[PDB]
């Protein structure tokens, strides 16, 4: 009796999907049933804000498959962006880490070999706290909400020319680790060049005579220094992730949050 | 179904807590995800104690004796554990979601359970990504420490998340760990 | 709470992880700098003749430095566990 | 079916470029699974298209039964893969199947699959050697600059991990070998 | 409930000590999962009924033989039946965590035998756990000091490659097994508690 | 309780293994490292592995399948009909040393390696697909340790120690796998070596 | 709760868990990321069981599963009639000086070993089994370590510091293991392992 | 199968990795004897190695090629 | 449970790590001085010329300390365990 | 199981890597070693020359000795598992 879930299973799918992916919950530590539950009550808070779904739509039916497919694809688009943006942060740790020398075994072998992903999972918190420090998922949530009023369920989806555009982002994942991180890459590289410098001095000098010193104390200092204004660069690539959120489901932006 | 109700609780902040340390220390698979959903489960009844006592000295027995209707107990039971969220959930949560429910700003302590729910659950996330992230800092401090040690004399290959493992159980004993991570866990809840 | 408190507590950890890591591996560069000279001085061209007195230096260090390490990280976990109060409000 | 799409090609050619970079896992194969399956859809929206114009729409406005509709489904799917896989290879496993055809086009899907497989691999190697030649090339540079300096102190693929960045981006990177990815898919 | 049931009651008893301990020794070893979780949650079970057979036997005698004759069950043999698991558990655990706890749950006690279970248990995992990493650190040194010294032999002569998990395999095994190993571990592991 | 254990039966059954391990081993083999590529090698052997038993499965079906229509019968000389022809078929790609090696640790044994117990042919079947996935390997293999050997040496020779002769050998490894038609070989070869 | 955990101690009552340790030592010892199946583990060792207890599963379904056809009893006979095989079955490959220290801590010291209880047999059977797996380990590991450390060495005495004798190495090792027959001395050994 | 079958095919590998890398080297070698005997000397090494490589590349990766389909070639007799 | 019966348990271990290391290779070392001493009078400028000399002796000497060590490090790790229990309370 | 067939076992193995690896790098050596010298009379500052005359002779000692050696060590592989069950039980 009452067989309301099939009144609001899209718009639950549509949440949920964004939600499998997005930084936060979408990450581990958080088991499934906590992400599912989490994705089955936020349907019960936005049932208001939600149009009604069209009707003649049967789940058990092939036109219900296709939009069901059709809004997952929405919702994993959506929490991907803030995937990519977390992971602009994770590139900037493995690049300072394996220029530090600090990973290095996976850098003299990208077979099987030995990773270290240590610096990187630690900028991942960062990159994980400054989405939730300025509450990221908060504007997150509020972007699906506003979804059902821009990207309505069983009116159309993203485009060809939306997907595109969205594939490009690995290029500005890049561009933006190399814009946050050049000042302490030329330092490290400078100081690199004064190691060659004083091992021209004499050819004593090897990898297994003062192997990687300098290099891991200047690596980790550098490191320690673009620390220091990190949060800026983070507010103008949340800008150009949120406005891309906003292209998706096209919303209009400059209107409020 | 009925796991919303535990849900509900002080139990995802635990889970995740408990969840980021295993993972805080080299440890994978490690107490399997069972364990920590019992050791969870079992915080969850020593902090939630008040509520409980609440619920069941009050309309948990007087519905065994009846003499109510059965929805009165729900009734008179949904208003505890709403002020036990209410003393949790960040009131920038509570008011976005007030927006985004379309309801007009109203008073707290007035808004339905069903607003209460994912407001107090995204608020708890929010305490416990950041509970952990600061308890998570220090045994990646030792990790750092040592695989700059190891790269030092060189060696190039001893994986140190193995090597550090024994210095992070060791510093996560000397601070007894557990009498402080799961008692702060237990004062974070004023109810 | 804020996102300025949480940079400001990294940039404690790294800077304890630095001086940690100078003081382990300083004693372990200034060795390795003079058995290099040595090995100038004399053109003696060895490749790993330097990783032993690197190796023991280091296990002497840590031997040395075993208690202040362990106590300042001890204190550094202290205070986080006292902050995390204000972190939930 | 995501095997029936191009992603198979997609992620080998970006793994191909994660390894180049010498950048390892530092995408986060999550990551890099993501953005081979949106570029899929593309590369495949045309042939989607047709997808849906052929038996879809006429399906639901019931003018095809739905065997039949099934059976319509494949064929365009199957004209597309035929331009993509190579003579000889679509020739071996026909053959090794035994039961020969005259066309390609009525070969069965089972066996088209496989020889498809192969063909896109074969291809997405192709791919992947042009990839590497850039940055196998400002590795050797770049190691032979310091080998004239003979320093030894350099370690050259540390050293040159910020100059495959910098000169990855400074060309515009990822566009170009995107047009390459969508240029390569000739329907 | 029934979906926390197997772990609500695995955590009674010191279940949880044995897997920590032997899966800090599985990483130990190096072996990247060889003994897999049906094999290490096998033996650390067998071994808590090896562990627990007087208040298995207690519980048996005193709730499942009331419950099989149906002198009265679900409500008293309930009762009866958390008597000597705080038994157990409270003779286990320090003072130190268990007033911990008493003192955060706000009721006050007296007699440490007069903990209600829903707050001794608590204290118990904690005290548990606690030692369990004791264990698993005093256990590990050895093998560390095999990874060490072989991880440098290796770059003594030169050989920056082939990762010491390879070639430290050996050592490890015929250390472990010269020592007698699963013997000694597996007894104190049994010796340690006041059962 | 067989939810576990189960789904690792039906690849042992049918020859599944060799062609996973082969390609594994050749995928150390480029140097190159991809639990992406890791992940396509299941496939690219599954895929194999429904072409080569579309006869055997094939037959199967149309001794049981097709008649489970009326289904005429119930688990008895139903699935003893279907245990029949991957008998058959497996005892034509094992040697027969190992059989005899297997045998004899049973104990019970007979005259017709045709009425062989299941239980002792599968492993033997194994110790079989395993020796010759590493004789293919082992074939398969040389080439490209030919490049890696003729790289780090011209690297050595000019100078250039410090460099890494793996991450500039994979370049050669995959010129040389085009080269020679790459996959198109490898599976047919594969191919040729299930010969029934 | 005895839903979840029952496939792990139907398999560890019996001598199971010495294949899975021994093939998974060797597969490491390869030089060699895992590259036989997990499952492929699992089913080699699941059917080398079911091959070597044959006298014990022999004996569990004629006196207990088949006379619990007729059912000749309200599941009492099985539950009693079973243990004494199984027991009699690890008690020759129990050690008595592992056995030893197992009675003592349990307190009820019989003098009839057969008459221990099964909760108390188990838990030696396994400590003692985990040794033999390590010794039957150790034994075969030596070979693969004494190629690689020839391998490391030889590519060191060129200067070639850099190749990751991980690669290089691994058609050595392959080439010996096809030479010796590999599996067929190896699953004989665990198979002649256990006398009984 | 037999351990002779598998020292030959290995023999064999080893005589391609033999004459492949001495026709890249020896310019190398012949080049750097006779600015020594004058005595830098890397940046021409370099130099003659690469066109050493764009020679000889061809046949190089002929004799590969034809190595390679010799060994697919001598397979089945191996496995049985 | 002590900051400092972890910090001395620590130390046994590193004692013997430490004496482990210099017995195993201090002949390595002398031996590859030799062989530099040894090039120097004669003017032999060579890299992995020491390198078979030196596996020589860092291997006899493994079969020739091969007993003491592994009692060695055996004894420790029994005494690894008699003060368990002291320690687990 | 005894601390003395394992350690007796160990030197074989150890024994197996000496002899092994002396037969294949000792004629390295002796080219390495003549090469030097012949640098050092024609007054040659070389560094790289010798590795491809010594690499020359690693390859062919290879093949040389290589029927040996895979005899050598089939023959002790076969004689660990005619041992292993005295040391099983």
């Amino acid at each position: 009796v009452l067989d309301f879930i099939a009144n609001y299973f899209w718009p639950y799918t549509r949440i949920a999907a964004m939600l499998m992916v997005m930084t936060v919950t979408g990450a581990r530590f958080v088991p499934a049933r906590v992400r599912l539950y989490l994705g089955l009550a936020l349907t019960f808070a936005v049932m208001p804000a939600i149009p009604a779904v069209p009707s003649d739509i049967a789940l058990l039916s092939l036109q219900g498959f296709m939009i069901t497919f059709e809004q997952i694809v929405i919702g994993m688009a959506m929490g991907m962006v803030t995937q990519f943006l977390v992971q602009i942060f994770v590139m900037l740790g493995q690049i300072l880490g394996m220029q530090s020398s600090l990973g290095f075994a996976s850098m003299v072998d990208p077979a099987n070999g030995q990773n270290t992903p240590l610096l990187g999972q630690m900028f991942m918190l960062l990159a994980t706290l400054f989405f939730l420090s300025s509450d990221g998922h908060l504007k997150m949530i509020q972007l699906v909400v506003f979804s059902f009023k821009s990207l309505p369920i069983g009116s159309g989806s993203l485009t060809t020319v939306d997907y595109r555009e969205l594939a490009l982002w690995l290029g500005i994942m890049f561009k933006a680790s190399l814009a946050v991180s050049l000042s302490g890459i030329i330092a490290l590289l400078t100081v690199n060049l004064s190691f060659g410098v004083m091992t021209r001095a004499a050819p004593q000098l090897n990898i297994f005579s003062l192997g990687f010193s300098f290099a891991l104390l200047v690596g980790l200092l550098l490191c320690w220094y673009i620390l220091s204004g990190l949060y800026t660069h983070y507010e103008i690539y949340w800008q150009e992730t949120e406005e891309q959120i906003c292209r998706l489901i096209r919303l209009n932006c400059e209107n409020l949050y | 179904l009925p796991a919303m109700v535990i849900l509900m609780t002080s139990f995802t902040r635990i889970v995740v807590v408990m969840s980021i340390l295993r993972q805080a220390m080299g440890l994978q698979q490690t107490p399997s995800n069972q364990v920590i959903i019992g050791i969870a489960l079992f915080l969850t009844f020593f902090i939630m104690a008040p509520v409980f006592n609440q619920i069941n000295e009050q309309a948990v027995q007087p519905y065994l004796n009846e003499q109510i209707s059965a929805r009165q107990a729900f009734d008179l039971a949904q208003e505890p554990m709403k002020a036990f969220m209410l003393k949790q959930t960040r009131i920038k949560d509570l008011e976005t979601f007030v927006e985004m429910s379309g309801s007009q700003v109203t008073a707290p302590e007035q808004v339905s359970m069903a607003v209460l729910i994912p407001a107090f659950i995204t608020s708890e996330l929010k305490t416990a990504f950041q509970i952990g992230f600061m308890l998570f800092l220090p045994f990646l401090i030792i990790d750092l420490v040592v695989a700059s040690v190891l790269m030092a004399m060189g060696m190039m290959m001893l994986s140190p998340m193995i090597v550090s493992l024994p210095f992070k159980l060791m510093l996560f004993v000397l601070v007894d760990g557990w009498n402080l991570i799961l008692s702060t866990l237990a004062g974070s809840f004023a109810l | 709470m804020t996102p300025e408190i949480f940079v400001e507590l990294f940039k404690e950890s790294l800077w304890l992880v630095l001086i940690m890591v100078c003081a382990i591996i300083i004693p372990s560069l200034l060795i390795g700098l003079v058995v290099a000279i040595f090995q100038a001085a004399t053109s003696i061209n060895e490749q790993t003749l330097s990783f032993l007195p690197r190796l023991i230096i280091t296990l002497l260090a840590l031997m040395f430095f075993g208690h202040w390490m362990t106590q300042m990280l001890m204190d550094f976990f202290y205070s986080m566990i006292e902050r995390l109060p204000q972190v939930l409000y």
